[PDB]
């Protein structure tokens, strides 16, 4: 299960 | 032994028709079990191997809403980069994820991973202190900065260290059958006449996962390095891989060479000759 | 921009035998950018409905995929992988040898 958690350059 | 779950992204730009692609992998090992493509007429992630199908509709859900919203940040990530690079808006650029973890055999956490390329060229990446950056050039510290800001490599260190690896428990265990199941090589040379002075040695790996083997050629007990053809490891498409390596022998000298094939199926290396 | 050419690979799936069905598969690997083309041949000719992994990418970043087919190898008949990257002047063609 994948990582739920955004981020942004 | 041990083993590992691994996400891979790839978004790719293409300025005047429409927007950029995005097509994300998961493997644990060397299987593929899920994907998920923008191009898809229905986006969703899906199933690719049997031991995931299993999971429940509030599985498929919310990683398909992981990926639509990766997707989506991947495109603001493109737009950003070009501003970073002082590049123009009219070409296509490639943006790559791979983050996950690596596991021992009794299941605690390894390595995790969670690192970025733009342009097929890294960008950033968490170092394996789970706790600070590498950033590959002055753009990339500008996200370094926004990241350390943030707090960002603490939510990625929870992550890899808590769910990452429980859901690669879980995996293993659903997939017992395969996962934790080694295919060794099939072995055997071959022999190909080049002239009347020599020939091609090729010794064969086949029908072997997982993917990772050691395949070289000795003569007189010396390895061959510069001497063997080694080709990349390639996928079957039964789940299994195949590989081979070749060396060119004097007319007369085959049998003072010798194929040597290490696997983690096998319970001692494999020593092999050409039986004419 | 970086470019890095494909290394292919044309093969079967298992050692061919004359009249026996198996599949046919094109592996490019190790490329950059990720745009790439490839078609799978018989006698020259493109097969039609030829199927593809889903685009993926190496420790390195560099990309692989695979195109594969069912197909009877014969005696007579010729296979072969045409690929177009953009380090490429003009298509690569590859034949199929049932011994590599």
């Amino acid at each position: 299960g994948r990582l739920n958690q955004p981020i942004k350059v | 032994g041990s083993h590992s779950m691994r996400y891979f992204h790839t978004s790719v730009s293409r300025p005047g028709r429409g927007e950029p692609r995005f097509i994300t992998v998961g493997y644990v090992d060397d299987t593929l079990f899920v994907r998920f493509d923008s191009d898809a007429a229905s986006p969703r992630e899906e199933p690719r191997a049997p031991w995931i199908e299993q999971e429940g509709p509030e599985y498929w859900d919310r990683e398909t809403q992981i990926c639509k919203a990766k997707a989506q940040t991947d495109r603001e990530d493109l737009r950003t980069l070009l501003r970073y690079y002082n590049q123009s808006e009219a070409g296509s650029h490639t943006l790559q994820n791979m983050y996950g973890c690596d596991v021992g055999p009794d299941g605690r956490l390894l390595r995790g991973y969670h690192q970025d390329a733009y342009d097929g060229k890294d960008y950033i990446a968490l170092n394996e202190d789970l706790s600070s950056w590498t950033a590959a050039d002055t753009a990339a510290q500008i996200t370094q900065r926004k990241w350390e800001a943030a707090r960002v490599a603490e939510q990625l260190r929870a992550y890899l260290e808590g769910e990452c690896v429980e859901w690669l428990r879980r995996y293993l265990e659903n997939g017992k059958e395969t996962l934790q199941r080694a295919d060794p090589p099939k072995t055997h040379v071959t022999h190909h006449p080049i002239s009347d002075h020599e020939a091609t040695l090729r010794c064969w790996a086949l029908g072997f996962y997982p993917a990772e083997i050691t395949l070289t050629w000795q003569r007189d007990g010396e390895d061959q390095t510069q001497d063997t053809e080694l080709v990349e490891t390639r996928p079957a498409g039964d789940r299994t891989f195949q590989k081979w390596a070749a060396v060119v022998v004097p007319s007369g000298e085959e049998q003072r060479y010798t194929c040597h094939v290490q696997h983690e199926g096998l319970p001692k290396p494999l020593t092999l000759r050409w039986e004419p | 921009m970086i470019q890095r050419t494909p290394k292919i690979q044309v093969y079967s799936r298992h050692p061919a035998e004359n009249g026996k069905s198996n599949f046919l598969n094109c592996y490019v690997s190790g490329f950059h950018p990720s745009d790439i083309e490839v078609d799978l041949l018989k006698n020259g000719e493109r097969i039609e409905k030829v199927e593809h992994s889903d685009l993926s990418f190496s420790k390195d970043w560099s990309f692989y995929l695979l195109y594969y087919t069912e197909f009877t190898p014969t005696e007579k008949d010729e296979y072969a992988c045409r690929v177009n990257h953009v380090t490429l002047s003009q298509p690569k063609i590859v034949k199929w040898d049932r011994d590599m």
